[PDB]
């Protein structure tokens, strides 16, 4: 429902989470940050987040999430999910 | 599928019924007393309303039509002043 | 003689929407085009300067609703040994003569009448309820 | 110059001579003339400086402004500051007022004014009354000022020292041949006004003179005002008096045990007993030809009990306290009557007692027929409204389940109250404008609290009809604020002022249930106050929506279904997309904006501002009124 | 998402279609809305022909050119190619 629909085939979900509860933190200090593929509506996820919670940015922190990847490049005799 | 309307100034405006029937008056006219078959004339002679108001009153048919839950961005619809108060003086007996 | 107020004549515009809507309430067929010049003509009705007529219009209407049904409540009553296939006759001629007649008044439904009196279509059917199902109520419900 | 009389105020306020001559003098006549006989402001009073100078007991810098000049004592001031700050009076009656002998005595030995007949028509011999001082009397007795100058109630001298505790005033003017029977407007003799205040000497003094009794505007003697009052000493010098019967006494009795019963000053319930019994016992002195109990059908509220008609029936009750209240309240009922007055005040006390003692159905059934009482009897009943809010407030708080019926005779009781509001408001618009409006205001709010109390309980398929009748009657009077706010923009206005007591829990504004009821019971959303705002204008102006979207939702959904106009003009000309502090109601309005021509047209002329009067109908000018 | 406004004489229809498309089913659709065998009809872009296979998205008008509202006085007419008689809309009354 954008005023510009941004084609992706590449299945957003939204598991974002609450830090004022969550004992969740990232002691690395080098933040991998995204590739291109990924950030086509992450962003505007983060327009999305703002309509009710324009007060905060989506602190992205990446030690625990995770992301299906394709075996391709092989014949793909698995499925295997890692971490970003 | 298309219904044909007539202003006073004899100029036809034929648009699509989806469209037209975004309108309560035009919704009556087009009910009541026979349909026709498939509505193809289903003609109705506005010999009130000048043709430059129906022009714009099909206008903003497809206005409404294409843009009646078109997320938050919508084109703002240009109104001349000469061309307004009979627009909507008009709009009464096109009550939307 | 575009939509302004133009101080209508009540008369030759009265006599010719009693034409139209009997025929209308009478399920009879009518003009397309007359259809659409009583639309035009409803809306110079409920306009025209200096006052509104939209009540002299609302109370003519229910004059002539409230006489039609006594007609046909008489009609009706007369039709003795029928009365039950009679009634069932005028009412689904009636129904349909009272949704087309408050299609034909929607201005005046949605412009004068919400702005105290009911709607006309309402005001048809309260008509029918108070002028032909009660009165003849005990010989429909014992039929 | 306001400045010269506010220094020359200031200067007679500190009683100081030389410098009050120092700032009164190397001047023209008329500017000092001016001086002394104008009124300067201070904190919203007009007062002369002759006031301050009698009010702070400085009467020898008055004085010698009385050598020094010809300042009259005849200036326009107020009365007193004890609640009543009228103008009017003469600056003599303030002297009275203030209490001191020597100002009164030097302002009458220079042009005296004891003659003054003011908007109440009070003398200052009146004001010296109230005082009650002897000497100031006699001393405008000696000038033979007129005693028989009633106020504005056709209250004279005798009433106004008698009704304060002055026995010298009073008997002084007793052996000057005053009124006998001093009648009132409010049909007073000053034997009810001493029985009022249970000034027990003054009584003897009007006793001494054979003041006779005369029945009162609600069907009362001067005993019954003492017996009400719960003061046994007037009741045992009016028994004594002799000119009352058997009957009397009884009903004094009866009365005086009733009255002990429910009074938050003197709550003795074993005087109540003991009182009783001592009825009842000189009602069954005789054994035969015995004055009979005269007993009403039973009162609902103070259960079904029909007083005691026996003295066994009242022996049995002997511990019973609260029985023995509602036998006190079934008496004051059955002797003062239900139309006066003085009887619905005990009944409140109670039902105050049980909700405090948390008794809140029996509390529910007292304030009821204290509201029934005092609604038959045209009385302001805005706070009691406002204490039956809390006390549902406070029961669901609590978390009791409150009774349909309840609410449905309350609303009844607000939607009646605001009519004669409504006809108040109508008629007085001068005299009390700010009570009548405050009262206004409250019932409005009282009634907003009620239907939100309605919406948080559950009741039945009639009980829902018969509360929506009652807000259906109210709605379709269109109620109005001093802003013109309708029922439904205070519902909707998160500003609303909510009860300090028990209603902050309950009763939260805006509540989305009590827009959707006002709004299925009829209220005309398309209203707007002097300001123009609307309903849809005032939501959007709400402040929290992160704590409860589901509120803001509820009513931006309800508002838009009722038809009110997304592009609402105001009287600044704002939308109400344009006053949506926060982004989430432009959203909700923006998904809820059905738009269609006639707004975009309307909007462009008004744009443009073309001529549109008397071209188009007036339905399109009002149309373009509100876009 | 491309508009049009057809114009013949009198007549005039409001059509919408996409931007990336031919004037094939645009004569389709005038043949099933005016009841008349379609290779009459020849469409007319200010008074120039164009062809039966052009695109209209480079016909002159483009998405953000033929909007919701009055997107081209597109000129039609009805072979017996033929004459463009496109008349005006009536001239609004001068404002005050």
């Amino acid at each position: 429902n954008q005023d510009t629909v941004i084609d992706l085939g590449i299945s957003f979900q939204i598991y974002v989470l609450q830090a004022g509860a969550w004992p969740l933190t990232q002691a690395p200090s080098s933040t991998f940050a995204i590739p291109q593929e990924l950030e086509k509506s992450v962003q505007m996820f983060e327009l999305f987040y703002s309509q009710h919670f324009s007060g905060r940015k989506l602190t992205w922190l990446h030690y625990l999430c995770t992301g299906e990847v394709k075996m391709n490049y092989l014949g793909k005799p698995y499925v295997a999910m890692v971490t970003t | 599928m298309y219904v044909k309307l007539i202003s006073s100034d004899g100029h036809e405006f034929i648009v699509k019924r989806e469209h037209a029937l975004t309108s309560g008056t035009i919704k009556a006219m087009l009910s009541g007393p026979g349909q026709f078959a498939e509505n193809e004339t289903n003609e109705v002679n506005f010999r009130e309303i000048p043709s430059h108001v129906l022009s714009k009153v099909c206008m903003y048919f497809t206005y409404k039509v294409r843009y009646t839950n078109s997320s938050t961005e919508i084109p703002e619809f240009p109104i001349a002043p000469e061309i307004a108060l009979e627009l909507l003086m008009a709009a009464n007996f096109l009550d939307c | 003689t575009s939509l302004k107020p133009r101080v209508v004549d009540f008369d030759e515009t009265w006599n010719k929407l009693l034409t139209t809507i009997k025929a209308v309430v009478m399920l009879e067929y009518v003009e397309r085009a007359t259809w659409n010049d009583r639309f035009s003509d409803i809306y110079a009705l409920c306009v025209a300067y200096p006052e509104p007529l939209g009540e002299r219009l609302y109370t003519e209407t229910k004059i002539f609703l409230e006489n039609h049904v006594r007609h046909l409540h008489k009609r009706v009553l007369e039709s003795e040994e029928q009365v039950l296939v009679m009634y069932h006759r005028y009412w689904e001629e009636y129904s349909k003569g009272a949704d087309y007649m408050d299609c034909l008044y929607r201005y005046l439904n949605t412009q004068f009448i919400k702005k105290p009196l009911m709607e006309i279509g309402e005001l048809a059917l309260d008509m029918w309820r108070k002028l032909m199902v009660e009165p003849l109520q005990a010989i429909l419900i014992r039929m | 110059m306001e400045g010269l009389a506010g220094y020359v105020y200031k200067a007679a306020s500190e009683g100081k001579v030389l410098t009050l001559a120092a700032l009164l003098l190397n001047r023209s006549e008329s500017d000092i003339r001016y001086l002394l006989g104008y009124v300067s402001q201070q904190g919203g009073q007009r007062s002369t400086p002759l006031i301050i100078a009698a009010r702070n007991g400085h009467a020898k810098v008055v004085r010698l402004l009385l050598e020094h000049y010809r300042v009259q004592t005849q200036q326009t001031g107020t009365v007193r500051f004890d609640g009543y700050v009228i103008d009017g009076a003469t600056a003599l009656w303030c002297a009275a007022g203030a209490g001191h002998f020597e100002v009164v005595k030097l302002l009458v030995s220079h042009g005296a004014n004891v003659n003054h007949t003011t908007v109440t028509n009070s003398t200052p011999l009146r004001a010296a009354c109230f005082d009650g001082r002897l000497d100031i009397v006699k001393y405008l007795v000696e000038n033979n000022a007129n005693i028989s100058i009633a106020n504005k109630y056709d209250n004279t001298c005798l009433m106004i020292a008698a009704y304060k505790g002055h026995t010298d005033v009073v008997r002084y003017l007793l052996e000057q041949r005053a009124d006998p029977n001093a009648k009132a407007h409010c049909g007073a003799t000053a034997l009810h006004f001493a029985a009022e205040a249970g000034h027990i000497d003054i009584v003897k003094e009007l006793i001494k003179w054979r003041a006779a009794i005369v029945v009162n505007g609600h069907g009362m003697t001067p005993l019954k005002v003492a017996a009400e009052s719960c003061k046994a000493d007037v009741v045992e010098l009016l028994l004594s008096h002799a000119d009352c019967d058997r009957r009397s006494r009884i009903e004094a009795l009866e009365l005086l045990g009733a009255s002990f019963a429910n009074d938050r000053e003197n709550y003795d319930i074993i005087k109540t007993y003991h009182y009783l019994y001592l009825a009842m016992l000189e009602r069954f002195q005789d054994g035969d030809n015995i004055l009979e109990k005269e007993v009403l059908p039973p009162i609902h509220a103070y259960g079904n009990r029909t007083e005691c008609r026996n003295p066994q029936e009242l022996e049995s009750i002997r511990q019973d306290r609260d029985a023995l209240h509602m036998e006190g309240l079934i008496v004051r009922e059955r002797i003062l009557g239900a139309d006066n007055i003085d009887v619905s005040h005990p009944i409140i006390y109670r039902g105050a007692v049980y909700a405090d003692n948390m008794e809140f159905e029996q509390c529910i059934k007292l304030w009821l027929h204290a509201l029934h009482l005092r609604q038959k009897g045209n009385r302001n009943t805005h706070k009691d409204l406002l204490r039956f809010a809390q006390v549902f407030s406070q029961m669901i708080h609590l978390n009791e389940t409150v009774k349909a019926p309840d609410i449905e005779c309350v609303l009844r009781c607000s939607v009646l109250e605001i009519e004669q509001s409504m006809n108040r408001v109508k008629n007085i618009s001068d005299a009390d404008v700010h009570n009548a409006m405050d009262n206004y205001e409250c019932n409005l709010y009282t009634f907003l609290y009620l239907v939100c109390i309605s919406t948080k309980t559950q009741c039945s398929e009639e009980d829902q009809c018969k509360i929506n009748k009652q807000i259906y009657n109210l709605i379709h009077l269109d109620p109005r604020t001093r802003e013109g706010f309708t029922l439904l923009h205070l519902a909707v206005n998160s500003n609303t002022p909510v009860d300090d007591f028990h209603t902050n829990d309950v009763c939260s504004f805006p509540n989305a249930l009590v827009t959707k009821l006002l709004l299925d019971c009829g209220a005309e959303v398309n209203a707007v106050d002097n300001e123009g705002n609307s309903a849809l204008h005032i939501i959007v102006q709400y402040n929290r929506p992160i704590s409860d979207f589901l509120t803001l939702h509820s009513i931006i959904i309800s508002l838009v279904e009722a038809g009110a106009h997304t592009d609402m003009t105001n009287k600044q000309n704002k939308t109400p997309l344009d006053k949506s502090t926060t982004g989430v109601s432009e959203i909700l309005l923006k998904t809820q904006m059905k738009m269609s021509l006639k707004c975009l047209a309307a909007r462009a002329v008004r744009a443009n501002d073309i001529n549109y009067q008397d071209q188009i109908p007036r339905t399109l000018e009002e149309f373009v009124g509100f876009h | 998402d491309v508009f049009l406004m057809i114009r013949r004489h009198k007549t005039t229809i409001f059509t919408d279609a996409k931007e990336s498309s031919t004037v094939f089913e645009l004569k389709r659709i005038v043949e099933g809305i005016l009841k008349r065998p379609p290779d009459e009809q020849r469409l007319y872009k200010d008074d120039q022909l164009l062809d039966d296979g052009k695109t209209l998205g480079e016909c002159g008008f483009t998405s953000q050119t033929a909007r919701p509202q009055a997107p081209a006085t597109v000129g039609l007419a009805f072979r017996a190619f033929e004459a463009l008689c496109i008349e005006p809309f009536s001239s609004p009354p001068e404002l005050p």
